């Protein structure tokens, strides 16, 4: 099965490059890569550097994630908030290695599968799918 | 960086 | 699962965007996407782009699949020949759409991951496996 | 396009 992932990959890569799509599971995950390249540039303008920002304290990772995100979404889910709960993720993978805390990496995975699944869907579904999603970032 | 985030996420919604 | 395919899709990007990786699968990926960059712009420059080339009449595509492929790897097999695999199929599902002969594409992955199993994967083992190609393309 | 693929494949194989 590693073959084939090997073969899907790659073709999607190169479907993508000349505007066309594998699937449209990976038109999601190609605008998501997207979408995240330009929060964290106008989030950079605007502000300084995400993963700057970071400063984890060791054990203590959990909390300033949860902390976050919880406030993030604290008053109301949208498109462009979970685009900067993936981006957030994402600096928090590439702050973590950085300081040689590479244990880290899957639990923060673990930690945004598990509230994607859990607290974000719901809303996801009920506003047209993530295929909506690629419409308005295409 | 909550308060950021919030910001710029509110801002691509609205963009679009 | 297709919420947690997302995470670990977009970390994988972030993290390779640092030059860190999510997991050596993942760097197999992304070596292999660099590769086949620059396999399709040496080819380029050294005769034509391997996509124009291609010239696929209706309800040939297998067999123009299975006579280049077969040729490619008559006298042997090495590392710079898989990636030459990998961009012709790219280049053929690419020239496929463009015909809209989209119905190809999937054929196309199918052909692919059956010969890199089947064909090729001997070879890849006894070379010490994938890992030995992301050192060599680092 | 056979015998252009082994080309630069078998060029890559020598660089390195």
């Amino acid at each position: 099965q590693s073959n084939r992932e090997l073969v899907v990959d790659f073709l999607s890569y190169k479907l993508s490059q000349k505007g066309y799509s594998w699937s449209q599971m990976a038109a999601v995950k190609q605008a998501l890569r997207e979408a995240g390249d330009e929060f964290e540039l106008r989030y950079r303008r605007a502000f300084s550097d995400l993963t700057s920002q970071l400063h984890i304290t060791p054990g203590t990772a959990y909390q300033s994630f949860e902390q976050v995100v919880n406030e993030l979404f604290r008053d109301g889910v949208n498109w462009g908030r979970i685009v900067a709960f993936f981006s957030f993720g994402g600096a928090l993978c590439v702050e973590s290695v950085d300081k040689e805390m590479q244990v880290l990496v899957s639990r923060i995975a673990a930690w945004m599968a598990t509230y994607l699944n859990d607290h974000l869907e719901p809303w996801i579904q009920e506003n047209g799918g993530w295929d909506t999603f690629v419409e308005l970032y295409g | 960086i909550a308060q950021e985030l919030r910001l710029i996420g509110d801002l691509f919604n609205a963009y679009y």
